[PDB]
């Protein structure tokens, strides 16, 4: 059972900025990591699979990287519909474990 | 066109189990296993197990062993989950399917089915 | 005729002690085989295809995409050890004889009975079973070996292992040709490796029919089909194992320091230091003559790449291993690789009063100490210095290719011209008795599944079928399926396998290991209160012999 830790529960963002959401795994997963966007009350949406590849139809402002234990998630220009709960899931071994989730919010 | 359709929001007592469902549509049912994911509002998302409709090959995790049993109904394209204990496990139960790639990264989810167990 | 019986049930193994040293084991075996009519009287070409388990990247070894031809013909296979010998008669080959070879094989079919079921049903669902004295049973013996050889103990579909229990024949089928490609992967690959089923190459298309190749006999109720006696020509199978590795061959070093008080930590010592000993080393530039580096005549066993999945025209497969190591370095969870694991049902060794879908399994751990322990291998440099440094030794701990779970011994092969290895032991009751040698030009030295391999020709496979009992409304111009009267047939089978074994002798002072019955397994060999029988597996190479 690989435990997944995201570096922040809440990340203050401005519209048009550049946010780096980080997931850190306990065991070395090779790329083996998926990124999910869940507006609350809705089903999560698969953005990134295998820690680098974009899902078909996901817009190109979301980029992701990482290999090993340290992974990052990047939105190049944060918009109004990018402020959601961002989840980190590993598809390395069973059981598939999700991250804690990170809520992008407005810098007040 | 691929679409998953969970059942409505259930209200059980804290003694027994209530079976959930997820009718699949827009794709051949037997080519993809149906994973079940639980989302408590405190614990994040939790993967329960999968079920291939190809002669019923299940896996689970260890915290969901006698807690929930997955079945499928072939030739009607729907999945099931018993949730036998149902003590404090009021959460949203998701019906997820893999996607076009091959890695276990769920592309098509259900709409969520909220279980509310209480006294 | 109708009320005249055409044979005799015989199920006794008969030991004829002929001249000095040799026994003539004649294993009779006779069953009641229950056959019902096929679901369709056509030769289909069904392609099995899963893209739900091999389409997920990470399990390429869950691939079972094939193309085959399902025939209306059934197969009466008797190629397993337990069809012939009950456990009290392993027991008398296995610790009394020393070698064993296979002499002849007969087959008969007698007391053929065909019946038809017809529901009356005013309002029961009840059935009426009446005899058909003119319905035929089609029997075809492939004596020329024209059919594809499909040995049915690799699928655990043989006749049953108990004489008093009726059995069934297996609905024969064979592999059609297909092409496919499966590029390997793991859980973290980016993209999608190819998983394409191409089709059938139109040079290796082979569609066999029993009708066009075999003469078929139509057995009515008074009719008996006896085949001939097929005389084998195989090598003898040794019922004794070898305990010697490549470290117990030859002359031991002269211990000129012997222990003076007998005990458990009083070791003898060679009084000469290692760089001053005499002997032949093959290491060229070192003066050390130890027990590990002293020159041996050959090499016993070989190393093979374990869990290596090769690929070819029609999908991945595992490379077979000949290997066995009994007890010392094997723990209870992962004994070894290359030792076979059998799975079987209530007809073939499982307890017949267990209601369940899952089979019963064992892993046959052979007594021959001819395998390899890959955790104790090391490749080191040619300089051979006193204690070896990290950049001069290849351990099984360091990664090869970057994979921490893959070392060099996962890809290591030491098959050479000096490798000596033994044949596979029999596996009572589930292993094959005889296999067929390949029709290639450079044949393998072993078969991993059977101890006897028939070089020139194999016994003919016996195919049975219920001849079509048609209704009065039939025409062969409708695309819809054929309508038949529901027929089934209960015929009696009887085989006779003749062996020839040599009684073992007593070479050593001490008693050797013998298969026995004791308190913790006395109930595997008797029924239990319902009639629940089982046949547990027994070892086959109990006695030791010296390799050198």
């Amino acid at each position: 059972d690989i435990v997944m830790t995201q570096s922040h529960k809440f990340m203050s963002t401005s519209v048009g900025d550049r946010v780096s959401i980080t997931c850190k795994a306990s065991q070395d997963v090779n790329t083996a990591l998926a990124w999910y966007q869940q507006i609350p009350g809705q089903s999560p949406k698969l953005l990134i699979y295998s820690a680098s590849n974009r899902y078909t139809g996901v817009p190109d402002r979301f980029t992701a990287s990482g290999s090993g234990t340290d992974f990052t998630f990047t939105i190049s220009s944060v918009q109004a519909e990018d402020l959601a709960l961002y989840y980190c899931q590993q598809h390395y071994t069973t059981p598939w474990t999700f991250g804690g989730g990170t809520k992008l919010e407005i810098k007040r | 066109a691929v679409h998953l359709q969970g059942t409505e929001l259930v209200k059980p007592g804290a003694s027994a189990g209530v079976k959930l469902s997820c009718k699949a549509s827009g794709y051949t049912f037997t080519n993809y296993d149906m994973n079940w994911v639980r989302q408590r509002p405190e614990q994040g998302l939790e993967w329960i197990g999968w079920i291939f409709p190809g002669d019923g090959s299940t896996r689970y995790n260890e915290k969901f062993k006698g807690k929930a049993t997955l079945t499928t109904d072939k030739s009607s394209s729907t999945a099931y989950q018993l949730n036998r204990l149902t003590s404090e496990d009021s959460a949203v139960y998701f019906c997820a399917r893999r996607g076009s790639h091959g890695s276990y990264s769920f592309a098509y989810w259900g709409q969520g089915t909220l279980v509310t167990v209480s006294g | 005729g109708v009320g005249i019986s055409t044979g005799t049930f015989n199920n006794q193994t008969e030991f004829k002690f002929l001249e000095n040293g040799w026994v003539e084991i004649t294993a009779n075996s006779s069953r009641l085989v229950h056959l019902n009519m096929p679901e369709s009287e056509n030769y289909r070409r069904v392609v099995v295809n899963n893209m739900d388990k091999t389409a997920v990247n990470g399990n390429m070894a869950l691939d079972d995409i094939h193309a085959q031809i399902v025939t209306p013909w059934s197969l009466v296979d008797a190629n397993a050890w337990g069809v012939w010998f009950n456990p009290g008669d392993w027991q008398l080959i296995v610790n009394t004889m020393s070698e064993l070879h296979l002499v002849s094989f007969e087959q008969e079919i007698f007391n053929v009975v065909l019946k038809t079921v017809s529901e009356s049903a005013t309002q029961p669902p009840t059935k009426v079973y009446n005899n058909d004295l003119t319905a035929s049973l089609m029997v075809a013996l492939d004596s020329n070996n024209t059919m594809p050889f499909t040995p049915a103990a690799m699928r655990s579909e043989t006749l049953g292992f108990y004489p008093w229990k009726p059995t069934i024949p297996t609905p024969w089928r064979y592999y059609f040709q297909w092409d496919r490609t499966l590029i390997p992967s793991h859980t973290g690959t980016s993209g999608t490796p190819t998983n394409i089923y191409h089709g059938t190459d139109p040079d290796d298309v082979q569609f066999y029919t029993i009708e066009n190749s075999v003469p078929v006999h139509l057995l009515r109720t008074g009719d008996e089909f006896a085949t001939g006696t097929f005389f084998f020509d195989c090598k003898p199978c040794r019922l004794t194992h070898t305990w010697q590795t490549n470290r117990a061959l030859g002359l031991p070093p002269f211990l000129n320091s012997l222990p003076q008080s007998e005990g458990a930590t009083n070791f003898g010592d060679i009084g000469v230091q290692q760089d001053k000993r005499r002997g032949v080393t093959q290491m060229g530039n070192t003066n050390y003559i130890t027990e590990a580096t002293i020159m041996r005549p050959a090499e016993v066993g070989y190393s093979a790449p374990y869990y290596s999945f090769e690929a070819s025209t029609q999908g991945p497969f595992k490379t077979p291993i000949a290997a066995g190591r009994g007890g010392a370095q094997t723990d209870e969870n992962q004994a070894a690789d290359g030792n076979p694991r059998y799975a079987f049902g209530r007809q073939h060794g499982q307890k017949t009063t267990t209601t369940g879908e899952t089979p019963e399994r064992f892993t046959y751990i052979a007594h021959q100490d001819t395998g390899r322990y890959p955790e104790g291998d090391w490749i080191q440099n040619i300089n051979f210095n006193l204690p070896v440094t990290n950049d001069n030794v290849l351990l099984p701990t360091d990664p090869i290719g970057g994979k921490t779970g893959i070392n060099y011994t996962n890809i290591f092969n030491t098959y050479g011209p000096l490798t000596a290895l033994n044949n596979v032991p029999p596996v009572y009751p589930n292993g094959q008795i005889w296999d067929k040698e390949f029709d290639t030009d450079l044949k393998p030295r072993l078969h991993v599944n059977a101890p006897f391999v028939c070089q020139n020709n194999c016994p003919g496979q016996l195919f049975v079928k219920v001849a079509p009992n048609l209704t009065n409304e039939y025409d062969p111009d409708a695309s819809a399926n054929m309508s038949r009267i529901v027929t089934y047939s209960d015929f009696w089978w009887k085989g006779k396998l003749v062996f020839k074994a040599k009684l073992r002798a007593s070479h050593t002072w001490n008693p050797i290991q013998q298969m026995s019955i004791n308190v913790d397994n006395q109930f595997n060999y008797v029924p239990s209160n319902i009639g629940g029988m089982k046949i547990v597996y027994e070892k086959s190479q109990l006695a030791p012999r010296k390799l050198y």
